[PDB]
RNA sequence: GAGCUAGCCCUGGCCAGGGUGAAGCUGGGGUGAGACCCAGUGGAGGCCCGAACCGGUGGGGGAUGCAAACCCCUCGGAUGA
RNA sequence: GAAUGCCGGCAUGAGUAACGAUAAAGAGGGUGAGAAUCCCUCUCGCCGUAAGCCCAAGGGUUCCUACGCAAUGGUCGUCAGCGUAGGGUUAGGCGGGACCUAAGGUGAAGCCGAAAGGCGUAGCCGAAGGGCAGCCGGUUAAUAUUCCGGCCCUUCCCGCAGGUGCGAUGGGGGGACGCUCUAGGCUAGGGGGACCGGAGCCAUGGACGAGCCCGGCCAGAAGCGCAGGGUGGGAGGUAGGCAAAUCCGCCUCCCAACAAGCUCUGCGUGGUGGGGAAGCCCGGGUGACAACCCCCCGAAGCCAGGGAGCCAAGAAAAGCCUCUAAGCACAACCUGCGGGAACCCGUACCGCAAACCGACACAGGUGGGCGGGUGCAAGAGCACUCAGGCGCGCGGGAGAACCCUCGCCAAGGAACUCUGCAAGUUGGCCCCGUAACUUCGGGAGAAGGGGUGCUCCCUGGGGUGAUGAGCCCCGGGGAGCCGCAGUGAACAGGCUCUGGCGACUGUUUACCAAAAACACAGCUCUCUGCGAACUCGUAAGAGGAGGUAUAGGGAGCGACGCUUGCCCGGUGCCGGAAGGUCAAGGGGAGGGGUGCAAGCCCCGAACCGAAGCCCCGGUGAACGGCGGCCGUAACUAUAACGGUCCUAAGGUAGCGAAAUUCCUUGUCGGGUAAGUUCCGACCUGCACGAAAAGCGUAACGACCGGAGCGCUGUCUCGGCGAGGGACCCGGUGAAAUUGAACUGGCCGUGAAGAUGCGGCCUACCCGUGGCAGGACGAAAAGACCCCGUGGAGCUUUACUGCAGCC
RNA sequence: CGAUGUCGGCUCGUCGCAUCCUGGGGCUGAAGAAGGUCCCAAGGGUUGGGCUGUUCGCCCAUUAAAGCGGCACGCGAGCUG
RNA sequence: UGGGAGAGGGUGGUGGAAUUCCCGGAGUAGCGGUGAAAUGCGCAGAUACCGGGAGGAACGCCGAUGGCGAAGGCAGCCACCUGGUCCACCCGUGACGCUGAGGCGCGAAAGCGUGGGGAGCAAACCGGAUUAGAUACCCGGGUAGUCCACGCCCUAAACG
RNA sequence: CCGAGGGUAGGGCCCGUGACUGGGGCGAAGUCGUAACAAGGUAGCUGUACCGGAAGGUGCGGCUGGAU
């Protein structure tokens, strides 16, 4: 059957994308929590 | 008059549709088109706030000349008399000797080829447009404007129009269609006649596909639903109201009065509506 | 978080073949004129039969599964909400 | 030492289940340490509207070659999508960008919000939509519309020649549009040829033949031809298209008008460049100077912005053309020609799947295009088969029970069972024929029955040609032949009578309910005069609606037919300038604290003082309600009739043991040999009833009843047979569960159901195939039930708040 | 209550005997034939259908007879549902 | 051919009186109703009076025992469209007639459907009376309907 | 070949009959009320509609076959 996961790359980056994070107050947060902790990826990798 | 079908399929049987007789022309004006953008019952949260809508044919907006004291003594021929998708009355082309053409909400008995003018001076003619204070007293009038200048807004529907009473002061009475008297300032255009496609009303929808093409979703009954959704939700089994009969939001339905009570055009309505 | 799902908005696409034969149109009859009737033409419809496609009725199988909803047979819709 | 404790390790179940579609395999030859598994040949089977090919997503080197086999691969491995290494993706014309806009997003101006931020016309971003110039062939191990070959084309810059009032982000035209049906002419694709090319063949009884087999095309500028698309021309007047305008719009006159002309596209042709089969031979060579022609079929594609019909009335913006404004008219633009210039990203490979989504090389899921031939009426259905791709990454035996999927069955024929569940029967086409009822459409494929292959002779009309032959299509009539049987295989309704519920087509509990539920046209009440009501938001702002009472919201009811009674005391809603009650506030009689004082400070009566409530009235398709008792008629029984208590008023029509009836299998009638179900009646309706609608109702229903006919392994009552397992041998090898175990019967006892205690009885040790009575067998800290001053959803005339409104 | 699956059927039995039948008996208001009633006796046997989920029960046609109970109201790691 | 009379029919317009409702004024203790009463309305200002407005229906006098039509039926007034009929002239046609089973059309009122409109009236319905009782006759209310258009219904003491 | 007829299926007409049900006639020795004939105590009758235990009533229009 049909699953959740229906990869879409420009899905991807337009909803988790690092421009999408810095539009908004979460967003900024989510970027300093991730960099706080050393996440060497702050965003998800999409082949753009 | 409204044609009706042989029963050849179940919803046939009584389905009605317009003779579309007074339509002339198939096409709409290029020039006086524009694109209507469907949104649904959705505002710009994008949240229903108003429930079953949507999904209806597509619509180009005709854009419809609702002062006419634009042009006071420039006269019109009657050119053409069209479908317009976005309204119950049908519309009429106007070709002014000006060259400029132009939408209106056709009259009832309005005749292709004929002229009209709006003016202060104009005959007491269908199609013509004048300021309240220079029309017979007792005669039929529609798309009048409220207030001086700001556009047409009553006896605007298929066959509906409204009937000059009295003078008293600047002010005309008018009846509205919905039976009330209402002051309206004298130097509020209207047009002498009534709307016309007055049949619009005698057409049987016939089928749930119709309301649909329409762009009328389906409506689901409070009673069908669940506490949370409805007033007149649960109930094992079927359930009368077991309440005053109330809104989706809790208000009651049947009866009580809505208007804002001490709106200032109170001063100006002589008798609130019958039927 | 609406890349699943629900509704809507924008823009594209898809629906083998077969059957039924509405209005209208022309001709003929009819009449004072008509209604109307007959034949032909026509090709309507949340029309019929049935693939794709969309489903999921009954039964059997599966049940540490091929599968955290699947398989077989049968069955519903298939120009339309 | 225990926490169904935590982490780790290792056991048991066990050489057990399984090894992932039942499309299928055999042999020979090679490689190698090793071969059912790798390569090669022959034979076999499977797919072929796909299980073949191309493209978009998504994946990200999985591509090619060499060298490998520890691990990965459900076995094996010499093989691989695996390990190591090297190589491989070439564009002005293909896709995206240096073009345009859609929803939407963002957002100068502007608006709003404690902050963060929310909106917002223009503009900008935003594509699979608009727009725009490349086709065939060859080449590599691996890319090709990209390299090469041939023939074409676009834009930009500069120059030349001719031409013109040139000039735009501004004005206009156009771009520019639906659904269904559809003409003419073409092409894709296909079939046939007695004709053209071709390596060969003659078997096994016949055939040297109009023999078999094979193939008989592709691209191409200008010109020409055929077919279509688009567009009228000139003059004058001109107040409109937010300036201007010669453009467009509008009015008038004149030729022209279903013509032509002009323009544009498709198809054909076309200088030229290509390709080129079987077979034989070791991807290549030959075939071959290959031939390259005629005929029929024919698109859903093309001409296209074609045509008609219909109502639900069917994007935008740029490119483009035209108009002008500044400006500039040595410029600028247009047209032809020539030379120069032409950037960035993608391109491998998988792509219905072993490379994507499903933890797996997972029977699931995945959007677009091509998808041949023959036959069956048609078709993308079905059977076979081409090109092409496969045999599904464990095998070999055996021939038990049992299981699964399948085949047949004497006599009977629903006797099975909750139910004909399941499975039979029926089954396409053509002809005859067809009932109650009906809303006149239907019911209807009703039911029922006849035909169906092949051969020969005669024969009617059409399509292409030409009018004919040929080919192709639709027929008709005779006479015959065979078999158990002619839609000879595959695909392809069992039917009828009668109730309930719902009018109907639709919708639903993704993953236990598809229904009588929801929806639905339609009916009624109700609110709303437009800055509408109503909804979302604190607000701005939106929706409603670029709508205006024939409209929009809310509610119930639910096609249609005939109808929809009585009660307004209570609640709701509406109407009511009187009266009663009524908060802050106003008012200040009176009283108080303090001061030596003038003064300051505090309390406070009458009276005035809103909505709301109380009060008066209306209102049922508003919430809702709709009785009891006694007595009376020439026999009994019953009570039309009177009496009386009560109520706001006492259930009308219609229906009734019903989806409602407790007593209940009510009684009676029907059907049956027999009927707690079914149909029809009756009425003491425990406990129908009129828009939570009442009673009906053609047609419709994978809804739920009852009956019959047909036919059946459902059954009497079972038998045999087939394949996949089960079993055996080789290979790999789990699982829940498990206090430890050296783990028998009875009758007793024991926390009341003992392998484990007593007594007696039985019993050599250990396995394998089987069956399920026990181990109060496994699974999940019972969902039931209760308990906890535990939680959560929901309701209201519970309490207390808040928003909202007044 | 860190679960002992609860009606009815089907299948498969086994046991008790307060015996339905068949065998042996005494008494009779036992003439015979046929019964009534009690005693012994559990070896075997104890039918097919209509109704209803039913157990039960009624009814149809038979029968020597159409017995009643226990086994977790026997039996869902055996099936049904 | 030339004249006449007429509520014959159709369509469109239009006048005044009265009723009811609403607004304004003025005024107060009742009004209304009956055989007599009561319900009802009225100090929340009724009735009675003056002014204004709205709306529907019906046309006083003329009107008669009258006129017209085949019947049903037709009544303010203006116009348009149209039917039948009488008269005088004795001009034209030359038995072209009378009747009429079927057919077709028309057909008061009530009733139906779809949509309007609704002042007065008024089935049903509610109340008050009267009465032995009073599902009536009388009284106060009141919904279909009465009116308009379109389509049906096709009846009658459709009678002379 | 035709063919008595037999068989399958589906229609039409008539007759008998049927739980139950509708009114009709007659009976009269009953119960209710008194609708009509007199102005019959509401003049009658009438088509139609709606309603009432019953005769009947009321509305709309019509007739006189109505007394004063
Ligand atoms: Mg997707
Ligand atoms: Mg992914
Ligand atoms: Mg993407
Ligand atoms: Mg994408
Ligand atoms: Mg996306
Ligand atoms: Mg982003
Ligand atoms: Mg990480
Ligand atoms: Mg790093
Ligand atoms: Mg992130
Ligand atoms: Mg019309
Ligand atoms: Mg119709
Ligand atoms: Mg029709
Ligand atoms: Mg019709
Ligand atoms: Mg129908
Ligand atoms: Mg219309
Ligand atoms: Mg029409
Ligand atoms: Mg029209
Ligand atoms: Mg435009
Ligand atoms: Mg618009
Ligand atoms: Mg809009
Ligand atoms: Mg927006
Ligand atoms: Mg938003
Ligand atoms: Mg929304
Ligand atoms: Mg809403
Ligand atoms: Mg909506
Ligand atoms: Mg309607
Ligand atoms: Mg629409
Ligand atoms: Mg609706
Ligand atoms: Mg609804
Ligand atoms: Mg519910
Ligand atoms: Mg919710
Ligand atoms: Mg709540
Ligand atoms: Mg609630
Ligand atoms: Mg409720
Ligand atoms: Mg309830
Ligand atoms: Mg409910
Ligand atoms: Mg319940
Ligand atoms: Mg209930
Ligand atoms: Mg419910
Ligand atoms: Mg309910
Ligand atoms: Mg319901
Ligand atoms: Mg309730
Ligand atoms: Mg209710
Ligand atoms: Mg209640
Ligand atoms: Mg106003
Ligand atoms: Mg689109
Ligand atoms: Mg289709
Ligand atoms: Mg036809
Ligand atoms: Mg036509
Ligand atoms: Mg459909
Ligand atoms: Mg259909
Ligand atoms: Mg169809
Ligand atoms: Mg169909
Ligand atoms: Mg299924
Ligand atoms: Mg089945
Ligand atoms: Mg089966
Ligand atoms: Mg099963
Ligand atoms: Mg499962
Ligand atoms: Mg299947
Ligand atoms: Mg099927
Ligand atoms: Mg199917
Ligand atoms: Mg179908
Ligand atoms: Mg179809
Ligand atoms: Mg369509
Ligand atoms: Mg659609
Ligand atoms: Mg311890
Ligand atoms: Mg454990
Ligand atoms: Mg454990
Ligand atoms: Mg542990
Ligand atoms: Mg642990
Ligand atoms: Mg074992
Ligand atoms: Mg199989
Ligand atoms: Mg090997
Ligand atoms: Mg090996
Ligand atoms: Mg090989
Ligand atoms: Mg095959
Ligand atoms: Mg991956
Ligand atoms: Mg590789
Ligand atoms: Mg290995
Ligand atoms: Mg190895
Ligand atoms: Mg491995
Ligand atoms: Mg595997
Ligand atoms: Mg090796
Ligand atoms: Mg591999
Ligand atoms: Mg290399
Ligand atoms: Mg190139
Ligand atoms: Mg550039
Ligand atoms: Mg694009
Ligand atoms: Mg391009
Ligand atoms: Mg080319
Ligand atoms: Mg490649
Ligand atoms: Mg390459
Ligand atoms: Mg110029
Ligand atoms: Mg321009
Ligand atoms: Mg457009
Ligand atoms: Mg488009
Ligand atoms: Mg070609
Ligand atoms: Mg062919
Ligand atoms: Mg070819
Ligand atoms: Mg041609
Ligand atoms: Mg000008
Ligand atoms: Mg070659
Ligand atoms: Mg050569
Ligand atoms: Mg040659
Ligand atoms: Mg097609
Ligand atoms: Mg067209
Ligand atoms: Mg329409
Ligand atoms: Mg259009
Ligand atoms: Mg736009
Ligand atoms: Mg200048
Ligand atoms: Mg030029
Ligand atoms: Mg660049
Ligand atoms: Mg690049
Ligand atoms: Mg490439
Ligand atoms: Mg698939
Ligand atoms: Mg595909
Ligand atoms: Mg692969
Ligand atoms: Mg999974
Ligand atoms: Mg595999
Ligand atoms: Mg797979
Ligand atoms: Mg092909
Ligand atoms: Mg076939
Ligand atoms: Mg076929
Ligand atoms: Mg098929
Ligand atoms: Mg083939
Ligand atoms: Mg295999
Ligand atoms: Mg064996
Ligand atoms: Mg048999
Ligand atoms: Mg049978
Ligand atoms: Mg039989
Ligand atoms: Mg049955
Ligand atoms: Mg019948
Ligand atoms: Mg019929
Ligand atoms: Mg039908
Ligand atoms: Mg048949
Ligand atoms: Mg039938
Ligand atoms: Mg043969
Ligand atoms: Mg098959
Ligand atoms: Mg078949
Ligand atoms: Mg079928
Ligand atoms: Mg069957
Ligand atoms: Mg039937
Ligand atoms: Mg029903
Ligand atoms: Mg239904
Ligand atoms: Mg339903
Ligand atoms: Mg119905
Ligand atoms: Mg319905
Ligand atoms: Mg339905
Ligand atoms: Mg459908
Ligand atoms: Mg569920
Ligand atoms: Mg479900
Ligand atoms: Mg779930
Ligand atoms: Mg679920
Ligand atoms: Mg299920
Ligand atoms: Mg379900
Ligand atoms: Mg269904
Ligand atoms: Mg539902
Ligand atoms: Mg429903
Ligand atoms: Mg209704
Ligand atoms: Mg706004
Ligand atoms: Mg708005
Ligand atoms: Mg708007
Ligand atoms: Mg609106
Ligand atoms: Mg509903
Ligand atoms: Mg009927
Ligand atoms: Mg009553
Ligand atoms: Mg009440
Ligand atoms: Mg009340
Ligand atoms: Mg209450
Ligand atoms: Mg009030
Ligand atoms: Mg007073
Ligand atoms: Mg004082
Ligand atoms: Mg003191
Ligand atoms: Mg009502
Ligand atoms: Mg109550
Ligand atoms: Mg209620
Ligand atoms: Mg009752
Ligand atoms: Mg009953
Ligand atoms: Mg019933
Ligand atoms: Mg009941
Ligand atoms: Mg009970
Ligand atoms: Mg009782
Ligand atoms: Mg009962
Ligand atoms: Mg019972
Ligand atoms: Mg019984
Ligand atoms: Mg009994
Ligand atoms: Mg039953
Ligand atoms: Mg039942
Ligand atoms: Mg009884
Ligand atoms: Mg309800
Ligand atoms: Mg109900
Ligand atoms: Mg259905
Ligand atoms: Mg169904
Ligand atoms: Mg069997
Ligand atoms: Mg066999
Ligand atoms: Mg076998
Ligand atoms: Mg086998
Ligand atoms: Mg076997
Ligand atoms: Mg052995
Ligand atoms: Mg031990
Ligand atoms: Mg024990
Ligand atoms: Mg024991
Ligand atoms: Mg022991
Ligand atoms: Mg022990
Ligand atoms: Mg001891
Ligand atoms: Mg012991
Ligand atoms: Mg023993
Ligand atoms: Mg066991
Ligand atoms: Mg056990
Ligand atoms: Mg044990
Ligand atoms: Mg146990
Ligand atoms: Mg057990
Ligand atoms: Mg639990
Ligand atoms: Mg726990
Ligand atoms: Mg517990
Ligand atoms: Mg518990
Ligand atoms: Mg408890
Ligand atoms: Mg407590
Ligand atoms: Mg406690
Ligand atoms: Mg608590
Ligand atoms: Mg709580
Ligand atoms: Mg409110
Ligand atoms: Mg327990
Ligand atoms: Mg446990
Ligand atoms: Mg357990
Ligand atoms: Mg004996
Ligand atoms: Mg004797
Ligand atoms: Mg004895
Ligand atoms: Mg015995
Ligand atoms: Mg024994
Ligand atoms: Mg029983
Ligand atoms: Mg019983
Ligand atoms: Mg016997
Ligand atoms: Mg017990
Ligand atoms: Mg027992
Ligand atoms: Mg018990
Ligand atoms: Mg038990
Ligand atoms: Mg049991
Ligand atoms: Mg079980
Ligand atoms: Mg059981
Ligand atoms: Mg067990
Ligand atoms: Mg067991
Ligand atoms: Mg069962
Ligand atoms: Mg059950
Ligand atoms: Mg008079
Ligand atoms: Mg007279
Ligand atoms: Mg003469
Ligand atoms: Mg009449
Ligand atoms: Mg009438
Ligand atoms: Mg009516
Ligand atoms: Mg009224
Ligand atoms: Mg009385
Ligand atoms: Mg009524
Ligand atoms: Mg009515
Ligand atoms: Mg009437
Ligand atoms: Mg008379
Ligand atoms: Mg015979
Ligand atoms: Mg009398
Ligand atoms: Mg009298
Ligand atoms: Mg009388
Ligand atoms: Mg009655
Ligand atoms: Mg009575
Ligand atoms: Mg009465
Ligand atoms: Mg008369
Ligand atoms: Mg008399």
């Amino acid at each position: 059957m049909k699953r959740t996961w229906q990869p879409n790359r420009r899905k991807r980056a337009k909803t988790h994308g690092f421009r999408a994070r810095m539009r908004t107050p979460g967003g900024r947060k989510v970027l300093k929590r991730r960099r706080q902790k050393g996440r060497w990826r702050l965003t998800p990798a999409v082949r753009k | 008059a409204v044609k009706k079908f042989k029963p050849y399929t179940p919803s046939r049987r009584f389905m009605t549709v317009a003779d579309f007789s007074e339509i002339t022309k198939t096409e709409p004006e290029k020039s006086l088109v524009k694109p209507l953008k469907k949104t649904g019952g959705r505002n710009n949260q994008g949240r229903i706030t108003v429930r079953f809508r949507g999904g209806g044919h597509k619509r180009l907006y005709r854009i419809i000349d609702f002062k006419r004291w634009d042009k006071v003594g420039i006269p019109a021929k009657v050119a053409a008399i069209e479908y317009d998708p976005n309204r119950s009355a049908r519309i009429a082309l106007l070709h002014y000797v000006d060259g400029e053409k132009r939408y209106i909400i056709a009259p009832d008995g309005l005749q292709v080829g004929q002229q009209v003018v709006a003016g202060p001076d104009a005959p007491i003619q269908v199609g013509n447009a004048l300021p309240l204070r220079f029309i017979p007293v007792g005669t039929v009038v529609h798309a009048v404007e409220l207030e001086p200048k700001k556009g047409a807004k009553l006896a605007r529907a298929a066959g509906t129009s409204a009937q000059i009473q009295g003078r008293e002061g600047d002010y005309v009475i008018l009846r509205l269609p919905s039976g009330e008297l209402r002051k309206v300032h004298g130097e509020c255009y209207a047009t002498v006649g009534a709307v016309g496609n007055a049949d619009h009303k005698n057409i049987v929808l016939g089928k749930a596909g119709r309301s649909r093409w329409l762009g009328r979703r389906p409506h689901v009954r409070g009673a069908a639903m669940n506490p949370v959704d409805h007033p007149h939700g649960g109930g094992e089994g079927r359930a009368p109201r077991g309440r005053p009969p109330a809104s989706p939001w809790g208000w009651q339905t049947k009866g009580l009065k809505t208007r804002k009570r001490r709106k200032p055009s109170s001063r100006f309505i002589i008798a609130r509506r019958k039927k």
